[PDB]
């Protein structure tokens, strides 16, 4: 006889102390709660009843009971994902650090994406090393601060850096520079491809001849062919 | 052997005196197979442990747990660990759960080479024939998204990047080449409005005006993201003012039937007349003059390789032993797969065009292209092994 | 309200992160579910049943490349009726299966 949502939302979180999912659906359906009654559905791929529970709970905001039942089916991953959720980063990283290692780069990259929309460049800067999702997401982060990503480039030495901080110098036409980053990147063959593309065809052989790079060797040779 | 206190004492020594092959006749004089076993693992004698264990299976689990283990803690080694333990769809989770790590993290050519692997895998455990035709469907299926991630790098590269490595026509044939390969159901961390953005950009300046048009068309049904709105509507107010035609240049003739075909055809990766597949080049995605073709009934591989190696001074194209005889090993091409995939064989329709195919994934390059990128990277491209492998 | 604004004006990203400081986990990891649709009218679909407006998340599904979505979303409301006439024009194999689950509601209610 009963319409009050609020009799429903109560019968619902009792649904989840008896375990009894089936009238948990029928209760998420008479408080109009179509996601929660989606995110059980979906959870029917889960073989644990607890963990099924723990999503109910989890739609319910019952973190208390959602977190105990997550320990309880022992599924780390679960939990990880929850605390992410909750945004509980740092038990998030302590769970990924000590029982779910297979996710801890992901959890960095996705903490760090977090402290980057807080703009907290800086720790998200720390956290996309520790990911070693760095090479691109940096670059990403400071295109709009040149001078700090240059600072970057110079700070963490990496070939990879190097040769995107060249590639980009080449982009704007500054090749000097770009020369200059690609032998600290001691990337023979973009060397080679830019003293061809300048004319400098003897400073491009000579390069060559001392590095013995096959790659350099190869394209200063089609360049030879196409002359 | 009465005298049990000296003999292990002995049988001690000579362990802590690393001489474990005394040490175990000591212990077999004894009888002792559990000291025997303990002693090859600390001794680290991983083949005498593995005989071992190939002579009595109840030991396979306490040699190859820690050994996979080991190897995971320095996921590719505990991923052939895995595959040498027998345990198939543990080592396929592992694989798929590090792909769907890889895809969020945006590492999608990582994401390429472990679908890759998980293809490979699938292949190996179709030799069963008990999950043949479900492990064929599912290689098949991580072919596909190894060779999708593939593509999509580039594109992904090209749009967070403010420079592009690519060449124009590379991110216009990936672009092409993704759109006719995506099912309705687009896969986890793939952007088709990235693919349509990077087709129209590249569509104008290429000059298929119309291409273009049709891309920014499809973006108006997509959720656009804020920071390429401006861009896109800018490039739609621009597109307004150029010429309602195509360059002839950039549409795709089919080799075998020579019909030009649309450059976006709804018919997935087909000639719009004839329907042969097109094969495309892994570095350029241009495609290949390649004709897929088929052995007559009652010749073996074998055979048609020595027919072919004996040079004299939809519907499938199906070779005889006489054509196969007049063909030149330089215009075929064979893809070696394991066994419950045939072999299968292309002709080159210009042979002055030099194509190659990797001896290891199979995928086919200008030969100019797969030469220079083996040169760079020190390996394959696609399935990142050396020259020094000629094994499938 | 600013919850609200942000799935009405579609801005996931942001909504997610408004619901975590909200402390609405339920929300949030379906929002992340959700985050990587690029169709217009399956997001705005999803969008429109969290916000309860489920006559336009319908109409938004049928017109989306997903319109099972919409006989999902009626048969997780128990609106079975409305499933059921779905069901007739988009998947006419799940008809006996939405009846069972209806005739047990009904066998329940007398």
């Amino acid at each position: 006889l009963i319409k009050s949502e609020a009799v429903w939302e109560n019968m619902a979180r009792m649904c989840v102390k008896t375990q009894r999912l089936d009238v948990a659906k029928v209760c998420l359906g008479n408080m109009g709660h179509a996601r929660g009654a989606r995110a059980l559905r979906e959870a029917e791929q889960e073989p644990e009843l607890e963990a099924r529970v723990a999503v109910l709970a989890t739609q319910l905001g019952m973190l208390e009971d959602a977190e105990q039942l997550y320990r309880k089916c022992k599924r780390h991953d679960l939990l990880n994902k929850f605390y992410q959720a909750a945004g509980r980063w740092q038990e998030a990283l302590q769970v990924a650090e000590h029982h779910d290692r297979v996710h801890l780069r992901s959890t960095y990259h996705r903490y760090a994406g977090h402290l980057e929309a807080s703009a907290d460049c800086s720790r998200a800067l720390s956290y996309y090393e520790k990911s070693d999702t760095h090479r691109f997401e940096v670059p990403r982060m400071l295109s709009e601060d040149l001078p700090s990503l240059e600072l970057y480039v110079n700070k963490m030495k990496d070939k990879t850096l190097w040769r995107w901080w060249a590639q980009y110098l080449e982009s704007q036409g500054e090749m000097d520079a770009a020369l200059h980053y690609y032998e600290l990147a001691r990337d023979h063959f973009s060397l080679v491809r830019i003293h061809c593309f300048q004319g400098n065809v003897q400073k491009a052989a000579q390069i060559a001849n001392e590095t013995g790079n096959l790659a350099a060797s190869y394209h200063l040779a089609r360049q030879y062919e196409s002359q | 052997k009465a005298e049990r206190e000296p003999l292990l004492l002995c049988a001690t020594y000579l362990k802590k005196l690393d001489s474990p092959g005394y040490a175990a006749e000591t212990y077999l004089k004894m009888g002792d197979l559990k000291s025997l076993v303990q002693l090859h693992v600390e001794t680290q004698r991983w083949d005498e442990a593995f005989a071992l264990g190939e002579k009595h299976p109840e030991f396979k689990d306490d040699i190859y747990m820690p050994y996979a283990q080991w190897l995971a803690e320095n996921f590719e080694e505990a991923q052939k660990a895995f595959h040498k333990a027998g345990r198939q769809r543990e080592a396929v989770q592992v694989l798929e759960q590090l792909t769907n790590n890889a895809v969020a993290e945006s590492r999608f050519n990582d994401a390429a080479y472990y679908y890759w692997m998980l293809s490979m895998q699938c292949l190996d455990i179709a030799q069963d024939p008990a999950q043949k035709d479900t492990m064929l469907g599912k290689f098949y299926h991580f072919q596909r998204l190894a060779e999708l991630y593939h593509g999509y790098h580039a594109i992904h590269r090209h749009t967070e990047d403010p420079f592009s490595v690519h060449r124009p026509e590379t991110l216009f044939n990936i672009s092409r080449f993704l759109l006719h390969s995506l099912p309705k159901d687009t896969p986890s961390g793939i952007s088709k409005v990235k693919i349509l953005f990077t087709l129209a950009k590249q569509s104008k300046a290429l000059g298929a005006y119309r291409l273009a048009r049709h891309a920014y068309d499809k973006l108006r049904g997509l959720y656009i993201p804020a920071r390429f709105q401006k861009s896109i509507e800018l490039g739609t107010l621009t597109i307004r003012a150029k010429p309602f035609h195509d360059s002839e240049e950039l549409v795709p003739l089919c080799y075998r039937c020579s019909t030009n075909n649309p450059l976006l055809n709804n018919l997935g990766n087909v000639c719009i007349n004839c329907r042969q597949p097109f094969i495309f080049s892994a570095s350029s995605y241009d495609v290949l003059h390649l004709v897929e073709f088929y052995l007559e009934e009652g010749i073996t591989d074998e055979e048609a390789i020595s027919l072919i190696d004996l040079e004299v001074l939809f519907v499938p194209v199906v070779v005889s032993r006489l054509v196969l005889r007049s063909m030149s090993r330089r215009d075929v091409l064979i893809k070696r797969w394991p066994p419950p995939l045939r072999w299968q064989y292309f002709r080159s329709l210009l042979p002055d065009a030099s194509i190659t195919m990797c001896p290891s994934c199979f995928q086919m390059f200008h030969s100019e292209d797969y030469e220079l990128l083996v040169l760079q990277h020190g390996c394959c491209p696609y399935c990142r092994r050396c020259k020094d492998d000629p094994g499938p | 309200e600013l919850a609200r604004a942000c799935l009405h004006h579609m801005e996931v990203e942001f909504a997610i992160r408004v619901y975590r400081r909200i402390g609405n986990v339920g929300i949030v990891m379906s929002l992340e579910q959700i985050k990587g649709i690029e169709d217009y009218n399956l997001l705005a679909g999803h969008l429109a049943m969290f916000t309860n407006d489920y006559n336009l998340a319908q109409d938004l599904y049928l017109a989306s490349s997903c319109p099972i979505a919409a006989l999902e979303m009626r048969r997780d409301l128990q609106h079975w009726d409305s499933a059921l006439q779905l069901a007739k024009h988009l998947a006419p194999d799940q008809i006996p299966f939405i009846s069972k689950e209806y005739a047990i509601q009904l066998e329940f209610a007398g």
